[PDB]
């Protein structure tokens, strides 16, 4: 399929950026997570980034560490995640769905089989957080064989060799990291270097989405103004889950209000 | 792009977030430079000699082998400052941190020995040291936590995941991913992303170098086999490295069999786990059928790393080294035997290597064999563990 | 009639029941013979090298002395097998027991370190070992009692008198008075009846011999002073002996001042007790006004011998050595300082010698002085003592 | 004075051996100890050996170790012992009184002053348990200056040099040890070597008293038959004290019965 290409073309036609929330699949349970995801979409999410719970999420700060722990407390497994993914895609045919994976869950029972299951459930991209471009060959090849975009990370200090690699190897979108460190709303990143954004365009890279530390509407508008195609926000969304565990109704209300504001900032 | 090969056959690599690639590349470059620098080499040699106490003895154990055709020597890493081999390579890594202009050290630890080794090296060399330790380990290892604190280290409990060693490993990498510009990550074993398995080996290889010289001096020939316990792989690779090209010398690595391999309660991923990718490397590991990482169990709290260095997996794959396991009860018997017959209290980790040597001897007592066990540490830390068992069983 | 002089000036002698005179005469003869026997010397040298880990390092402590004109080296007896200097002379005494055809060892111990050293030497050398320990000490020293038992020693609690070290000393002599024909008494310090002060010195003198060679190698000259703590006197005499004829080298012995000399709660009989006769010798001791023997108090449980070796009393009387005291609080500060600035955890006994060196430096920081502290043991055993104080005071 | 010389001459005239009990002064208290000592004398003790409580009695087995501890529990000091000794001598003018001392109590505040205090209270001999003949010079000289007999020990293995020394240096009586080891009734010694007894007579030694492990009448008669002038018994007497602490009346009765039997065996 071509879901990110179709999305970006549509957004460009409306002179609009993408707003892309992250959540952990199955946090705080399968049924509530299905509702959370439907609420994000109804409130204006352009695409989704969806984490499969993993025992050792070494690119994540405490907020998302705790999301993984909640999902494991509910007994969430990768198989149940794939069931969830198939249902989400059946309800929503065009929204791009990206997975945030750690390498062992992809490699576990065969890299090829993993990307084939992604294709079967209608996933559009996979970002394997602990596979740098230098180790990416069997991941990106398997991704492309199965019509899945492999997502690569462009650090804020990326040299020319790395920009050329990310531009050539990635598809779907280029992940533009806002700073070093791990996920978390408590640590704000930089404006996108306009240099990186422009070098990526120069090398015909997939459109850039800025992520890490994006927690406010001003940051979304700033990303888009700097030339990024959009912005991803994870911890800020997951914090609303965490804060409202006792109240599913209020959780969905606050999710809707936050997503609406963030999406409004992309216009 | 790297200067050195990050793989040992199919095993190893650099499976870290993109943001950490430059820290690994910087470390590798500094290592390669240090290894050609005679001043670095001399400074490391001087610390090893005059601060840590190298060379360590090679002790012939005559009482244990009486009446058999086994001659058994113990390489006495138990006599190194800190009481274990870990001291060797933390001194080299601290010197590399200084070479790179880093002022801070991050370390992970499980049972605490690596934490103490990192704290003492940092105290000596003027580095500010922070150590991550799973909250369950912090609770269980008061003596080592207090040694780290007396040495001026900051000990930071890790409450995420299973609150043990693997979770401390993660947290160390999370910190480094944001702090690499000023901090060096002093990884505790011959595992993790390249260049650590290579660096840790080269900064432990004096164990086997001295062993070779010492056994040539006493016996006029190489050993038939050198035997070492395997947690993550550092003391074993340190003993093996200088013998790898001496093809007549057996290399035997001993993983913890815990309550028995068949119980599932063990720490022997090289022979009984499944290859995965975690902690920066492709290696055999302890993992669920779904690919979640699990804990290694052993009576010895230092054999808790849930995977194994990639060079060990490679040496096994090509048949250059053989790996075996020893259970809690075998290790406890070897512990008791060394205390009683040689007056040396071995670490329960090292007692795994000794148990396997004792088995080699006892199974075939008229086989002529010259064996060296790496006695990776002293067992003062284990005397109450052994007590709480040995009297609660007689 | 003896072969060697039993006195050091007015101090020393052989104040034992008549029944034990032949055991002392036999021991002296065997010692004199062993000292001329190159095979004995070679066997002792081999055990010291390949089993105990000699020579021990001499470590320059640069962080501690920064900004002063003091250069401070530590002689690393903490790195000897067993974790203290006591190992040296138990190996020599075990070899003398074997030379005499004895199959059994009797030893006394207070804090337990000598007990452990005797048990490990007996395990190595095939001797049956029994150790007397005052019942109050047995209660307070579970770790060492259990090490002795793991090594196959019989630990026998002494409930008479004050149930501490002096009472264990008595019991050892009571046993020996009936069992000398088959058992050797392995006395734990440079004290007791002749020939023990002489034997213990000669089997510790490699400490100062190596120190002299090591400091000549590094500095090209002798030290200005060598500093050692004094319980009964063995590690101090071992450091001093090879320097006694180098009259430019200061010899400084440091007794425990406990809560302060003026409190009476101390263990400094050389400078603050009264000459008496007890435990086979004429020496300064801790005693009541009536002549009953009293305990030595220190925070360090190993500085509990209630008298002092007679050679120390003699070296003091002639002004060749100077003796000083350091309080619990001074020793605790020196302990904390070495941990934090050098990454070495010193025994609280040894921390007395280090405290006095730190005082020499701090009082006169622009005095040019080259000092050696004998670091008689490691302080892993002390970390909870130091803990239970240091947090209960911040 | 000449109390041992007068005693042995009298006993020789009656073809009789000496029976000499040992007790610790002040065990179990000063007043009871005074009574115990009077009872021993009334029951036929020829002489007394009297221990001054000492913190570290390294020639004594458990029985006498415990006697010292009881005396210390009652606050007994060497000064009180000397007061007791003066009273005992005032009641009983001819009985020989020997002290069992450890060296530090003699050396403590001057060896000469110690033997002078012995002379003032009417003590006849002093045995310093941890001073061998090789160290004895200032003790024996001070003893003789003050008319006190220094007692020396002849071990069962004594060679010729030692026999000649004990014979020349001692006075009063020669202590013939029955065996190696420490005091105690639980360990019986040998018959006196008739060789030692005869060599001592050959060298005009002070008459021999056998001690250590003497606990029965048969041993007393055996000592005398072998040529000893008598026998000393300590632990066996002290055990009667220990057994009867709760009953002073029974204690004195059993003491009297035991001493009478032991003395009868000397005839
Ligand atoms: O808003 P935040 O700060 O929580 O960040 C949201 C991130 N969620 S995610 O799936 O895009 C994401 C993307 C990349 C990650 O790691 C890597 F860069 F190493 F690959 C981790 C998570
Ligand atoms: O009957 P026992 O077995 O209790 O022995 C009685 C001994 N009491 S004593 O005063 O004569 C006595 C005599 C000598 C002693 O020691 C020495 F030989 F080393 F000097 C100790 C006690
Ligand atoms: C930590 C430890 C080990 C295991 O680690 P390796 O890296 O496999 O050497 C072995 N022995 C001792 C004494 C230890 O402290
Ligand atoms: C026992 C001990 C001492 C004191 O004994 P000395 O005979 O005076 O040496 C000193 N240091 C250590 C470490 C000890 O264990
Ligand atoms: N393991
Ligand atoms: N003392």
């Amino acid at each position: 399929m071509e879901r990110y290409e179709n999305l970006f073309a549509q957004l460009n036609d409306r002179r609009e950026g993408a707003f892309v929330p992250f959540v952990t699949l199955g946090d705080p349970g399968i049924e509530q997570s299905l509702k959370i995801i439907d609420t994000l979409i109804d409130a204006g999410a352009d695409a989704l980034e969806l984490g499969v719970p993993f025992s050792d999420p070494l690119a994540d700060g405490p907020t998302i560490q705790n999301a993984n722990l909640r999902a494991f407390a509910a007994g969430v497994t990768p198989a149940q995640c794939f069931e969830m993914l198939a249902l989400i895609r059946e309800k929503h045919p065009t929204i791009p769905i990206g997975l945030l994976m750690y390498a062992n869950l992809v490699f576990n029972n065969g890299i090829d089989a993993f990307y084939a299951r992604c294709e079967q459930v209608g996933v559009d991209s996979v970002l394997v957080a602990d596979v740098p471009v230098e180790e990416s060959a069997p991941f990106r090849q398997a991704a492309l064989r199965h019509n899945i975009a492999p997502i690569f990370i462009c650090p804020p200090n990326a040299d020319d060799d790395l920009l050329r690699q990310v531009a050539s190897y990635g598809r779907g979108y280029t992940y533009l990291l806002s700073r070093s460190g791990v996920t978390g709303a408590e640590n704000r990143g930089a404006l996108p270097l306009h240099h990186l954004i422009e070098k990526l365009k120069e090398y015909h890279a997939a459109p850039a989405l800025q992520g890490f530390g994006i927690s406010s509407p001003e940051q979304v508008s700033a990303a888009v103004r700097a030339g990024a195609a959009g912005a991803i926000s994870g911890s800020a969304i997951v914090k609303i889950i965490e804060k409202n565990l006792a109240s599913p109704k209020q959780m969905l209300a606050e999710l809707r209000s936050f997503v609406s504001a963030m999406k409004a900032a992309s216009r | 792009t790297t200067l050195l090969n990050p793989y040992f056959g199919e095993f190893g690599g650099m499976y870290v977030p993109q943001i950490l690639m430059p820290a690994l590349n910087q470390l590798e470059e500094a290592f390669v430079s240090a290894q050609k620098d005679p001043e670095f080499q001399a400074q490391f040699a001087d610390l090893l000699k005059n601060y840590a106490g190298r060379p360590t003895a090679l002790t012939k154990c005559q009482n244990i082998t009486a009446g058999t055709r086994t001659t058994l020597y113990l390489k006495r890493e138990d006599l190194l400052h800190g009481g274990a081999h870990k001291t060797n390579q933390v001194l080299g890594q601290a010197l590399l941190a200084k070479r790179m202009g880093k002022s801070e050290i991050i370390a992970e630890t499980g049972a605490g020995q690596h934490g103490v080794a990192s704290a003492l090296a940092s105290a000596l060399l003027g580095l500010k040291c922070r150590i991550y330790m799973g909250a369950k380990d912090v609770e269980r290892q008061s003596p080592n936590v207090f040694r780290m604190r007396l040495m001026g280290a900051e000990v930071i409990p890790v409450h995420s995941g299973s609150a043990t060693l693997k979770d401390a490993c993660n947290e160390a990498l999370r910190d480094w991913s944001g702090s690499y510009e000023t901090a060096h990550y002093m990884l505790g074993t011959a595992a993790g992303p390249h260049p650590y398995p290579t660096i840790v080996r080269e900064f432990q290889r004096m164990i086997g170098e001295e062993t070779k010289a010492q056994i040539l001096d006493k016996e006029g020939r190489l050993p038939d086999a050198v035997i070492a316990c395997v947690g993550g792989g550092s003391n074993a690779i340190g003993m093996f490295a200088d013998f790898i090209n001496d093809t007549s010398v057996g290399l035997i690595g001993v993983e913890p069999g815990g309550h028995g391999i068949e119980t599932g309660e063990h720490g022997a991923p090289l022979k009984h786990g499944r290859v995965g990718i975690y902690f920066g490397m492709k290696a055999p590991m302890m993992q669920t059928a779904d690919g979640q990482i699990e804990e290694s169990y052993s009576i010895s709290a230092g054999l808790d790393f849930p995977s194994v260095g990639p060079q060990h997996a490679y040496l096994n794959s090509i048949g250059r080294a053989d790996y075996v396991s020893i259970t809690d009860d075998e290790a406890l018997e070897a512990f008791k035997t060394l205390c009683r017959h040689e007056g040396i209290i071995p670490a329960l980790e090292s007692s795994h290597a000794l148990a396997h040597a004792l088995k080699m001897m006892r199974e075939q007592p008229e086989k002529e064999q010259l064996l060296v066990v790496n006695l990776s540490g002293r067992g003062d830390k284990d005397i109450f563990t052994v007590h709480d068992i040995l009297k609660a069983r007689g």
